[PDB]
């Protein structure tokens, strides 16, 4: 970090730089899926797939 | 009764098709149902169940004793939702049909 009180910055708000943030996030339960749920051959070796 | 040659190897030709079972079985013991309908004594080399209880519809019920009708049976088509489509429903016909035969004309 450098000594905020010193010389050479520039105050430059333009349109192109928007302040943004992010305030929130998508959580809708919908989109909370994807998705399968990870399973197994009963425990036994591969002939159980049923 | 004492079962014939004829339904012997018609029962043995049947058999020796396709198709495979759901409770396999280990080599070193008897296997007999998980869901308690089989009358299981205390067998001497058979555990139990098969070892796996997996998942399977079962029920109780004896066999209706009907004797071979000797008449051809008509049937009620009642239908369920599962509605295939029109070139496979041909196709199959194909595939299964006995036709072409010689259409016994009758009376007109």
């Amino acid at each position: 970090t450098y000594n905020i009180t010193g010389d050479g910055n520039s105050f430059t708000p333009t349109s192109d730089m928007t302040s943004t943030a992010a305030p929130a996030i998508d959580l809708k339960p919908g989109v909370l899926n994807p998705t399968g749920k990870l399973w197994r051959p009963v425990g036994t070796s591969v002939a159980t797939i049923d | 009764a004492i079962p014939t040659m004829s339904d012997v190897r018609s029962f043995v030709a049947r058999l020796m098709a396709e198709g495979d079972p759901q409770q396999w079985f280990p080599y070193r013991v008897d296997q007999i149902l998980y869901w308690p309908e089989s009358p299981f004594v205390p067998p001497i080399g058979p555990f139990y169940a098969p070892f796996r209880p997996v998942n399977f519809p079962f029920t109780t019920g004896s066999y209706t004793v009907v004797p071979d009708a000797s008449r051809p049976l008509r049937l009620l088509p009642q239908y369920r939702n599962a509605t295939i489509t029109v070139q496979q429903a041909d196709d199959a016909y194909e595939d299964t049909a006995l036709s072409p035969l010689i259409t016994t004309h009758g009376f007109c």
